């Protein structure tokens, strides 16, 4: 028993794959009732006594129970973006407020010469910043 | 600085509320009783407000940003003052050494 | 350029909040409940159920893109909103001004006492009998 080298994500796969082999079920006695060979149609009238009365019920439990569960994954997204809130552009402002920055495509540069101050040294003063909660 | 920055954490803090909303309406919906529809009608009024509002600022400041974008890379500084400064402290420094030096030899002097 | 990357900045703002607010409406309307008709009950139930998870998904996700949305916006005003650099620089400028003034006054004022004591001294060693 191996897989390729999938050692997470493998019971989703389990699950996916039941879904798959009962959807080629569907496609399969779909197919062999649509020819009639094989397997075939007869219309018949039949008639079922419903013992409870189903819909209310059931819809009724079930659609709180989705309610509930859907409440539950939104309420514990919002309670993580609490704690989640509750630093790096900070120090982009510092930075910032101290030197001479730049963007250029997703990178953010900086320059160190004196060439704003005047110097026409051929050398240019390109110094990368680094999120690791800032570096150079 | 401190002005749109704010702004920017204040709509921070109005997503998390839209989020809060969102899930305490479908909360109050959830309940078997939820005998407190006018606070039903208070969350969803209040999740809307949200919504609308965290879209103003929004599209408020993308318009604002679009009236002050040059896409030229801003070739002002202040590093002169900054290289003046540090000749000043350096002179400072250095006369704070001489000092010491000087009172050690009168020290010297003195102590015999 | 500048003016497409704000294009995108107001295409994800309005996609998301379009995202949220169609998620929110669809959960309500399939809260609603409605008399089945070859639907088989418990098969409409989870199918609902699995609705309800996905959509309260998205708008967590929606969300989440909203803050990353709010994070580049505050990095463009960081970088290139031109009149709070102009500000952050002659502020850097004055403070670094007013602090080479202390540095030189005291400096000026120490020259000064150095050599009254300088003048003492002179007279004291040159006039020594010895």
């Amino acid at each position: 028993k191996f897989q390729p080298s999938l050692w997470p994500w493998d019971s989703v796969r389990n699950n996916l794959r039941s879904a798959l082999t009962e959807m080629c079920v569907l496609y399969d006695v779909l197919s062999i009732v649509r020819d009639k060979k094989f397997m075939t149609l007869d219309p018949v009238s039949q008639d079922a006594l419903p013992p409870k009365q189903n819909p209310q019920t059931l819809q009724l439990i079930s659609k709180k129970k989705s309610l509930a569960g859907a409440a539950q994954i939104l309420l514990k997204g919002a309670e993580r973006l609490t704690k989640s809130v509750t630093d790096f552009n900070s120090e982009l402002l510092r930075l910032r407020q101290h030197w001479k920055l730049r963007k250029v495509g997703d990178k953010i540069l900086g320059d160190l010469s004196y060439r704003s101050a005047g110097s026409l040294f051929p050398h240019h003063g390109t110094f990368e910043v680094i999120k690791n909660p800032l570096d150079v | 600085l401190a002005n749109e920055r704010l702004r920017a954490l204040e709509d921070i803090e109005r997503e998390i509320g839209a989020i809060l909303q969102n899930a305490g309406t479908v909360i109050l919906e959830l309940s078997k009783e939820k005998t407190n529809e006018r606070l039903l009608d208070r969350q969803a009024a209040a999740f809307t407000a949200s919504v609308q509002h965290v879209e103003a600022e929004l599209s408020a400041q993308i318009r604002y940003l679009t009236q002050v974008a040059t896409g030229q890379p801003h070739e002002g500084s202040s590093y002169s003052s900054r290289k003046d400064c540090q000749m000043a402290l350096k002179r400072v420094d250095y006369a704070r050494l001489k000092l010491s030096d000087v009172a050690r030899t009168c020290e010297q002097m003195l102590e015999n | 350029s500048k003016e497409t990357l704000l294009q995108s900045y107001n295409k994800r703002l309005k996609d998301d909040i379009k995202s949220i607010m169609d998620n929110f409406t669809e959960i309500i309307k399939t809260a609603k409940i409605e008399d089945e008709t070859q639907v088989s009950r418990a098969t409409q139930g989870e199918q609902d159920n699995y609705e309800m998870h996905v959509r309260a998904a998205n708008i967590v996700r929606a969300g989440e893109s909203l803050m990353k949305l709010v994070s580049d916006l505050k990095q463009f005003l960081i970088l290139n909103d031109f009149p709070s650099v102009n500000e952050a620089i002659d502020q850097r400028n004055q403070q670094l001004r007013t602090l080479q003034e202390e540095c030189d006054r005291k400096l000026i004022t120490l020259r000064d006492e150095i050599s009254i004591d300088l003048y003492e001294l002179e007279e004291e060693y040159y006039s020594s009998s010895s």
